[PDB]
């Protein structure tokens, strides 16, 4: 046990060799030593404690892995996490979201942890920084999500007012928060009703609700210099919302009337009507044209949450695909004078509605989107961008950009019409570039995936392999 | 009367004397009924002006301000805001009576004049005593929205310009409480300014402060500045904790002792903090026999160091015990010498079991390895007996063990081994039968 100890300081490529070999012996004999694992546990947690100086993510996920393994161990040892917690918020690197996904069955069980937990992330919520801050609101979603609520529901009503009282925050908390609003809006039900409720008032301020006049979103009050409003996201997370509200079947009533409004006005807008008209308006490192920037960058973001939403509603109709030309082309003439956010499961289903979309049922649908070259250049930029940041990091964003069996089917969806794409006879070469990545994220990445991935296209890896070399 | 009508009729029932409030269980609930009653009552609209004056009614009752103590209920009415404002300005002077009232304001609802109540709280500060004036101070970071924290952290600059009593709980605030990066330096520089004349009690305090905002390269100056200013002073634990969560801190102190101490000589509380460095990569014992073997750091007033600075060495045992370790094969005669020194000094900790430890370490040098080693273990311990028989006599046990175990050594080292052990049973006759 000293040596497997002492092996992880002296890792800090072999240093992960000897990191993993550590690993490996200290959950060896966790399995073994039945009398000595409370000695374990006790050191491990007052290592994982010590000191913030580094990354100990790895420590994290031998404290995951130690802990699924027994869940009885960690009760016999308690009141030692409750220090841990006093002096959780210092340096937190995402290391606190681990730690608490790992010690959630203490937290379930016992009511003194969560009084104890609840009264930290008290402390932190009012706290006047944004670093303690973030890491706070950050755990909160965990909390939030941790406990099912169907059936305290009272207690869910506390806690839920409690969180949206955090709405008045810097840009990067509003930034995040949606994200695990949306994780909760799914895991529970009458939180549904409220959280949409409370979504409803934070989009009325901005809404501006009238009718003749141009610029509907009342984009100039967050000006300031720096963002603090990302109305794109909160977009993107309303209209995840609502699709998910349909599919699981007023407020919703004026939901989609407020985005019929705002889509009817903005395919019948100008340059003109904004800002920001044409030619020189903005420039870099000048107070009015990085505000102006700013207009820009949220105004695309705008202009491809409500395609993606008018694709989604507008089932196989021709005034609806012309209105989404319509965008597309007050999205690329702003993108002339100078990320994304769309979905996995959408960029896959517009992938394959373009290419190999054979169905006399479609009254030229289809055909009005193919005329635009452009449109289909951005449809396979996004797509490689995406995978580029799959490869680049652990995961994409957008909702369910995180659980790895729905990013493994959709890179399967993806090969597929870009390879027919190919073959079938710039396009081509981008579509090249995008198959390259592919194989290099998983190669990179999904390591025991492989074989299934070769009988998705078309047993002995070889054989498969050196079909797709003659390919 | 009006309001008391008004109380009972909804929301929550006002009990004369000391009896509770007699409303829902939820804190929300009084929102609901209380204020709904309200608005409702609320139809003639020039009464409400009259219900103040009976809200008035309830300020005039000092046993029913009493059983108030809801308070924050009643006063989260928006067209009634200003009324609670002006009743606690009035009522501030008047008179941990006041305590109350700021736990109750701070963290409270908000309000769009929040300028004029920091501009009120400011004018209250300035007039009020020290105590008053120090629990503003430590509400005001709940109070402040945040959005005007420059302006503030400009007047507390001022503030702490002038006031010698106000100087801690006001920098103890800016520390609790954000600040901007341009007011960064200044702060650094007004509170590095007075620690050759900050006070003894707030002096850990303010070093937490300096010590803890501030992680750029430019403290490392700062540190020698702190190697003089720091030395002028001649709890301890914040220091410790502050190096504990901070190794860029610990960096900034081996760079500065490495440039600056190498010619300006040295103090006790550089090396104190190298012992504390090497108990917390282990390059500053390096350092420090680096530094040693040049010629810094001797021996002479290290043993002053030792003696004054008994809380260092009751502090915490084994960095005593690896100095002499690593000291002990010293290749010059000053390290040994030091390492002798050390070991003579450490012998005088109070702490028993420490102490038997030491001389178990010592027995266990002497038991083998080079034989300059043993020589200077026997030297040691013949100045030993020389000191103090009585307490080598305590251990006489493990002394005894060892020397009968005497397999092979010089003469000299055989005459000198037996005679400690006939001095010390002879000068320790009384209960000396046993060695005989």
């Amino acid at each position: 046990v000293d040596l497997g100890f002492s092996l992880m300081e002296s890792y800090e490529m072999p240093a992960q060799q000897a990191c993993k070999l550590g690993a490996s012996i200290l959950l060896e004999t966790f399995k073994v030593h039945e009398p000595i694992r409370s000695d374990i546990l006790e050191q491990v947690l007052n290592r994982v404690l010590t000191k913030a100086a580094s990354p100990v993510s790895h420590f994290i996920d031998l404290l995951s892995n130690i802990v699924v393994s027994a869940p009885l161990v960690l009760q016999n040892s308690s009141s030692r996490v409750t220090e841990t917690f006093d002096n959780l918020s210092f340096l937190p690197i995402d290391t606190v979201q681990g730690l608490l996904r790992a010690v959630q069955p203490l937290l379930k069980v016992s009511m003194s942890v969560r009084d104890s937990l609840i009264l930290v992330l008290q402390k932190a919520i009012f706290s006047r920084q944004l670093d303690a801050r973030k890491a706070a609101v950050a755990g909160f979603l965990l909390l939030l999500r941790n406990f099912k609520i169907l059936g305290n529901e009272a207690f869910c009503l506390e806690i839920l007012g409690s969180l949206r009282r955090c709405l008045s925050q810097q840009a990067d908390v509003r930034l995040m928060l949606y994200e695990g609003f949306y994780d909760v809006l799914r895991r529970n039900s009458q939180l549904a009703s409220s959280i949409m409720e409370t979504l409803l008032s934070q989009i009325k301020q901005y809404y501006l609700p009238q009718q003749d006049l141009l610029p509907p979103l009342k984009l100039e009050g967050c000006i300031m210099i720096f963002l603090q409003e990302p109305l794109a996201h909160l977009l993107c997370c309303i209209q995840h919302c609502l699709a998910w509200y349909k599919s699981t079947v007023g407020f919703e009533q004026n939901f989609e009337e407020m985005l019929e409004s705002v889509t009817r006005r903005m395919i019948k807008s100008e340059l003109e009507d904004f800002e920001l008209d044409k030619s020189a308006d903005f420039s870099p490192s000048s107070g009015v044209g990085v505000k102006n920037n700013i207009y820009a960058i949220q105004v695309m973001g705008i202009c491809e949450v409500l395609i993606e939403y008018n694709f989604k509603i507008g089932n196989f109709s021709k005034n609806k695909f012309e209105d989404v030309l319509g965008l597309f082309t007050c999205y690329n003439k702003l993108s002339e004078i100078l990320r994304s956010f769309l979905s996995m499961g959408f960029v896959s289903t517009l992938l394959t509605a373009l290419f190999r979309d054979n169905a006399q049922s479609h009254e030229e649908s289809l055909a009005v989107l193919r005329s635009s070259t452009e449109f289909m250049r951005y449809a396979v930029s996004v797509a490689l961008q995406k995978v580029q940041q799959l490869e680049e990091m652990g995961q994409t964003d957008g909702p369910d950009g995180q659980n790895p069996e729905k990013m493994f089917q959709n890179l399967c969806k993806i090969t597929r019409v870009l390879l027919w794409r190919y073959t079938s006879i710039s396009i081509s070469l981008l579509c090249l570039e995008g198959l390259l990545r592919i194989f290099n994220t998983m190669q990179q990445l999904y390591a025991a995936r492989i074989p299934q991935f070769l009988q998705a296209l078309d047993i002995n890896v070889t054989e498969k392999a050196a079909f797709q070399i003659r390919q | 009367g009006v309001f008391e009508e008004l109380l009972r009729t909804s929301g929550i029932i006002l009990k004369v004397g000391e009896g509770q409030n007699e409303i829902a269980v939820d804190q929300t609930a009084f929102q609901k009924k209380l204020r709904v009653a309200l608005e409702k009552h609320p139809s003639y609209p020039g009464v409400v002006n009259e219900f103040i004056s009976g809200l008035e009614s309830h300020i005039k009752d000092r046993s029913q301000f009493k059983n108030c103590l809801l308070i924050k209920l009643l006063l989260g009415i928006k067209i009634l805001q200003p009324a609670v404002v002006t009743l606690l300005l009035e009522k501030i002077p008047e008179f941990n009576f006041p305590r109350l009232i700021v736990n109750q304001f701070k963290w409270l609802d908000g309000l769009l004049d929040s300028q004029d109540l920091v501009k009120k709280l400011m004018q209250m500060l300035s007039v009020s005593p020290v105590p008053i004036q120090h629990d503003i101070i430590t509400s005001l970071p709940e109070i402040l929205e945040d959005s005007q924290q420059n302006e503030v952290a400009r007047e507390l600059s001022c503030l702490l310009k002038q006031g010698r009593r106000l100087t801690v709980p006001i920098l103890d605030a800016l520390s609790r409480l954000d600040l901007d990066a341009e007011l960064l330096a200044k702060v650094r520089q007004s509170a590095m300014t007075i620690v050759p004349s900050v006070k003894l009690e707030d002096l850990p305090v303010v070093i937490k402060f300096i010590l803890h905002n501030v992680k750029a390269a430019d403290a490392v100056e700062v540190i020698s500045d702190l190697r003089k200013s720091l030395d002028l002073s001649s709890l301890f634990d914040v220091i410790k904790l502050a190096v504990r969560f901070q190794k860029d801190v610990s960096e900034a102190w081996i760079k500065a002792i490495e440039n600056s101490t190498s010619v300006s000589d040295h103090k006790v509380l550089d090396l104190i903090v190298l012992l504390l460095i090497h108990s917390t990569r282990k390059q500053t014992e390096k350092v420090l026999r680096s530094k040693i073997r040049l010629g810094c750091m001797p021996e002479q007033l290290m043993q002053n160091a030792f003696q004054n600075h008994s809380m260092v060495i009751k502090d915490f045992f084994p960095s005593i015990l690896s100095l002499a370790q690593t000291f002990l094969h010293s290749a010059h005669p000053a390290v040994v010498s030091f390492g002798s020194c050390m070991y003579k000094q450490a012998f005088a900790v109070f702490d028993s079991y420490c102490q038997q430890e030491v001389v178990c370490a010592l027995v266990t040098h002497v038991c083998s390895g080079n034989e300059t080693e043993l020589d200077i273990s026997l030297d040691v311990l013949t100045d030993l007996v020389i000191l103090h028989p009585s307490l080598l006599l305590r251990y006489a046990t493990f002394v005894k063990t060892i020397l009968d175990s005497m397999q092979k050594l010089n003469p000299c080292q055989i005459r000198k081994l037996f005679y400690i052990l006939s001095t010390l049973a002879f000068s320790q006759r009384q209960e000396g039968s046993y060695i005989q």
